[PDB]
């Protein structure tokens, strides 16, 4: 992915 | 005032499925996928920055500009000083691309960087390879299309083609080039591809080039900023954004903020919650938001979305853009990018780093807690603002992106998923819009959260996006999120709303795909849907019952499955239900779960005929969808048993024949449609392939409901809105024409022998019936439907009823005679039709539904106030329809030998009354039990009746005339006629008025007595006289005679 999806469990 | 009464009456056939038509909306070409996904595989770091020797083409300043990469090489020896800065320069791109091969090129020859080219596209043959290029230390390119570099003893500048520097490159490449004429690079480069492809007759838009300057332009030399300007913006633009804010005049606005400060800013790129990944978070959001808004669909796409090495490139290079401005600076571009130094969200970018910074002195000094920005929060209050008024197709809110990136983090996770719900709420362009900006996969990596907050938010957007795009299914398998579905479906405590979006959402995913529907099966989600069937709400049970009947469409495992869990027979229950939407989705499950037998054991073949015999007595229903759903599930039983079938279409040239049965009745269905895919279906089995198959709109139809606005208030509620007004204005007109006719009849009834107006039709007019407001009368004849005016006085219609010539058109109502009025035509047959747009300009006639009834001709009477519709004919039976349920509701025998010759009620009571053709007149309550149904029978007439009409007065006084002429007033409560009275030996049609006691009867002789209930004589009009009717509130009289003239009469 271009960004960075934190805090996803 | 009599406005309450007309407020308070249900609209029959008003709805979604009878205006609209029963169709799958069209699907979009849905182009927000991404075509492919490259890779930077490799990077290239050529570095000619030829320490501790100045360039011969610039004379620096004694000062000059000695920072490049941050580091100062004069205070660290030469060779020290290249290698570290290499070092330091792979490090800031593995910031952006920790995963590639970087070989750094420090002072390279001619023949290193070929090696070094070659080898790397070796590796990395159809993947994006980044080739860095520093010409600080060597002379600027030249026109020619040369670069320089230097030899193997360093004493002189060799160059380097760029014809040869691509040669060795490929097609799939990105160059950054950090020179003084970069742009002269950047022609040179374009020239050469230009050369390719003019002797390739006999790689331009592959190739992608950042150049920091234009040809003519030179490179800044100002001593604050670093010498390596370009890259640095590239590759750290946070550090250099503050650098220069720090360096601008709105330093004047925060006093006691120095580059000092910068350099001790505590925090880290990556943790959001620290001061500078939040100044990292801000500027990465801004730069997307400014790339979305400015670039075009496609380039932001190719740029900004392909691969992350590429998007961060130019993401950074809008900021280089704009700092390199402000120094007589342009950087250059492969793909031309429009300016984006002018954009208003860099005001908000500023704003951001002055408030963020602030507040650095009191953390280094003070040690006080760090606030976070209230950036993404103002920029949500922005979308929040648009959605607030974003109804209309206006220009796209500038915070999508703003939105998109704010969901990575879960600070304002919640708020940023109710925002993108309500703005896909709003129609499938928002939706369209969404997906292309790239939420997709992060909505999608959302599923495993296990947050029990976010199952709401992400269950409406999910069936948003599925509900516009359908091909997300395969996306939703892989990461399995149809099991997060489940385990939201499978809860009770959420609410039913939630409950059928996810339904819907896992019927989508399901449909038409074997990956899907395995995987569901393997979810248990029949069970699910089994335990969920019975919940008292509509849409949860119809979406229930439809993702049950994709499970198992051509699926035999959940056919199994289904079968082991009882599935047939607990969705039985649903083909009772009132709403015809459930009663159709079970219908198609129920055909579905047929269809797929597959030539199973005797078991498969039992349940198959026991699904089949519950369905073949849904024959009389009232919902022609139902019947269409039925007609295909028929199908599908015939598919399954075509050999069978064919044997019993032979044998009359008991299964099967019973089905046979069911599809003839419903070849002749009063409805075109359902007529026309009986007649199909049926054909498809008389010469007896796979092309006979037809699938309904119904599904499609239905899923149709999740593109359209939930949230929005509906029109109806609205108070200001037209309709609301139209429908106000109708009401008054109404009132007035009520008040109008009880002045007009409290000043008496005079002698009424005015002709308004005398003309011919083109056939026998059988029944007239009065519009109650409007100036219209539909008058019926034997293959028409005249519809004529006592104002205008011409033909409005002529329509063709659609019965066959046996039939005839004996009975007619108006349905919401207070306004949006239809038209029900009731033939002796039994099939009963309703007509739309009967008296309108710009309209043609329209069908909105029909159901043959039953099975003196067929008498009709609708009762407005209840919903409920009443038929009786030639048989024993007198049927109670309801229009709300589209359900026979009651069957009271008459138990009489003969025919119902007439049928009225009264309002607010249970008391309907039947005319027989014996001379009988019947009351029935409908109240008590169907065998005391029956309260009174009296017999004083041995001939037909032709109307025992009632009076909706609280004491109703059937005034019942059979062909004697005799007239004897009835009433519930005594068990003999009232007032006896004589009229006419030979009778032939009469009728009465309720607010007036008129009776209005006919003669042989062409006579036409309108007298009282009394019977005092009032007028004998001179001219068979086959149809009277009487305005339910003018005292106006219709009089059509054998011959095709129709005239009304009034008093004065």
């Amino acid at each position: 992915r271009v960004f960075f999806m934190d805090d996803v469990e | 005032e009599a406005d309450l009464t007309d407020w308070n009456l249900p609209l029959a056939f008003m709805k979604k499925r009878h205006c609209e038509k029963i169709e799958g909306s069209k699907s979009l070409a849905q182009s927000w996928r991404m075509k492919d996904r490259m890779k930077t595989v490799s990077v290239a770091l050529v570095l000619c920055l030829n320490v501790g020797v100045d360039p011969p083409d610039v004379v620096k300043t004694t000062p000059c500009a000695r920072l490049e990469c941050w580091i100062d090489p004069l205070s660290m020896g030469p060779q020290k000083a290249l290698e570290t800065i290499g070092a330091n320069l792979q490090k800031q791109y593995e910031n952006w691309q920790p995963r590639a091969r970087y070989k750094q090129s420090l002072d390279p020859t001619v023949d290193e960087v070929k090696k070094l080219c070659t080898s790397l596209r070796r590796n990395a043959k159809e993947e994006r390879v980044l080739f860095h290029y520093n010409g600080h230390g060597v002379p600027r390119p030249t026109v020619n299309g040369e670069v320089w570099v230097f030899n193997k003893n360093y004493t002189q500048y060799i160059p380097l083609s760029i014809y040869d520097l691509q040669t060795w490159m490929g097609s799939p490449s990105i160059f950054v080039y950090d020179c003084s004429n970069a742009g002269l690079i950047v022609k040179s480069f374009k020239q050469f591809a230009l050369q390719r492809e003019q002797e390739l007759e006999v790689s331009m838009k592959n190739c992608i080039q950042l150049a920091a300057c234009e040809a003519t332009e030179l490179l800044p030399m100002i001593p604050d900023l670093p010498a390596d300007l370009f890259t640095s913006c590239l590759t750290t633009p946070i550090k250099i954004a503050l650098r220069w804010f720090c360096m601008q005049k709105c330093v004047s606005l925060v006093p006691g903020v120095t580059l000092d400060l910068i350099e001790k800013i505590p925090g880290r790129l990556n943790d959001r919650r620290t001061p500078l990944g939040e100044l990292n978070w801000i500027f990465t959001a801004i730069t997307d938001t400014i790339a979305w808004n400015v670039l075009p669909r496609d380039l932001f796409q190719k740029l900004f979305r392909q691969d992350l090495l590429v998007a961060s490139l130019f993401r950074n290079f809008l900021l280089a853009e704009r700092i390199m401005r402000s120094y007589n600076c342009t950087p250059v571009s492969s793909p031309r990018l429009p300016p984006t130094y002018m954009h208003a969200m860099w005001q908000a970018w500023d704003l951001a780093v002055d408030i963020c910074l602030s507040q650095l002195p009191t953390i280094i000094e003070e040690g006080t807690a760090f606030r976070h920005s209230p950036f993404f929060a103002e920029q949500l209050t922005a979308f929040q603002v648009w959605l607030t008024m974003g109804v209309e197709n206006r220009n796209p809110p500038e915070q999508l992106p703003i939105v998109l990136q704010v969901l990575l983090s879960q600070v304002h996770r919640l708020r940023a998923l109710d925002l993108l719900g309500r703005f896909l709420d709003l129609g499938p362009w928002a939706v369209s819009l969404a997906l292309s900006v790239g939420i997709f996969p992060y909505v999608l990596k959302l599923l495993q959260s296990s947050a029990r907050e976010l199952r709401p938010l992400l269950v409406f957007i999910w069936a948003k996006i599925l509900a516009v795009d359908s091909s997300c299914q395969a996306d939703l398998v892989k990461d399995n999120g149809h099991k997060y579905f489940l385990s939201v479906l499978a809860d009770p405590y959420m609410p039913a709303e939630h409950r059928t979006m996810t339904a819907f959402i896992l019927a989508v995913i399901v449909n038409s795909y074997h990956t899907g529907q395995e995987a569901c099966l393997q979810g248990n989600l029949i069970a699910i849907c089994l335990e969920q069937l019975n919940d008292p709400h509509p849409l949860l049970r119809q979406w229930v019952a439809i993702c049950l009947g994709r499970i198992w469409q051509n699926f035999d495992s959940a056919r199994w499955c289904g079968v082991r869990d009882s599935a047939h027979e607990k969705l039985y229950s649903l083909l009772s239900d009132p709403i015809p939407e459930v009663r159709c989705a079970a219908v198609f499950a129920l055909g579905t779960f047929v269809g797929n037998s597959a030539e199973r054991t005797d078991h498969s073949t039992t349940i198959d005929h026991n699904v089949a015999m519950m369905l073949a007595q849904l024959v009389s229903d009232g919902s022609p969808m139902v019947r269409k759903e039925l007609v295909v599930a028929l199908s599908h039983l015939v598919v399954q048993y075509e050999s069978n079938f064919c044997t019993v279409a032979l044998q009359f040239i008991s299964v099967y024949t019973q089905i046979w049965r069911v599809l003839l009745h419903l070849a002749a269905d009063p409805y075109p449609e359902v007529s026309d895919v009986a007649m199909k279906v049926l054909n498809s089995i008389a010469y007896k392939f796979i092309s006979a198959t037809v699938q309904t709109g119904f599904c499609d139809w239905s899923a149709r409901y999740f593109a359209q606005p939930v949230m929005k208030i509906p029109e109806e509620h609205d108070l200001e809105s037209q309709i609301r007004k139209e429908r106000e204005w109708r009401f008054l007109r109404n009132s007035r024409v009520r008040r109008q006719a009880q002045q007009v009849i409290q000043k008496g009834i005079t002698r009424l022998d005015d002709q308004i107006f005398l003309n011919r039709n083109p056939g026998v007019p059988s029944v007239v019936k009065f519009h109650p407001f409007t100036p219209c009368i539909a008058v019926a004849d034997k293959d028409s439907i005249c519809f004529w005016d006592w104002e205008k006085g011409e033909k409005l219609d002529y329509f063709h009823n659609g019965n066959p010539r046996y039939t005839r058109v004996t009975a007619m109502e108006y349905l919401n005679g207070q306004d949006c009025s239809l038209l029900l035509t009731a033939t002796d047959d039994g099939a009963i039709r309703v007509w739309k747009n009967f008296a309108d300009l710009e309209k043609n006639p329209e069908m909105v539904t029909a159901w043959q009834g039953l099975s003196a001709g067929m008498v009709v009477d609708w009762e407005q106030e209840t919903g409920l519709l009443m038929s009786s004919g030639d048989v024993r039976i007198v049927r109670i329809w309801d229009t709300d349920r589209e359900m026979k509701v009651q069957d009271i025998p008459t138990g009489a030998d003969s025919c119902v010759t007439s049928l009225s009620c009264d309002s607010h009571r249970s008391l309907i009354v039947a005319g027989l053709g014996d001379g009988s007149i019947r009351v029935y309550d409908r109240r008590m039990a169907l065998s005391e149904c029956r309260v009174m029978t009296y017999r004083e007439h041995t001939a037909w009746v032709v109307k025992a009409s009632l009076q909706k007065r609280p004491d109703g006084h059937i005034v019942s005339v059979s062909v004697n002429g005799d007239v004897r007033i009835f009433d519930p409560r005594m068990p003999e006629s009232v007032n006896v009275l004589q009229i006419v030996k030979g009778l032939t049609a009469l009728d009465i008025h309720p607010q007036a006691d008129l009776i209005a009867c006919g003669s042989v002789n062409q006579f036409t007595a309108i007298y009282n209930s009394s019977g005092e004589l009032i007028n004998n009009i001179k001219y068979a006289i086959s149809c009277l009717a009487f305005h339910p509130h003018w005292p106006h009289l219709a009089v059509g005679s054998n011959d095709y003239y129709i005239s009304v009469y009034s008093v004065e």
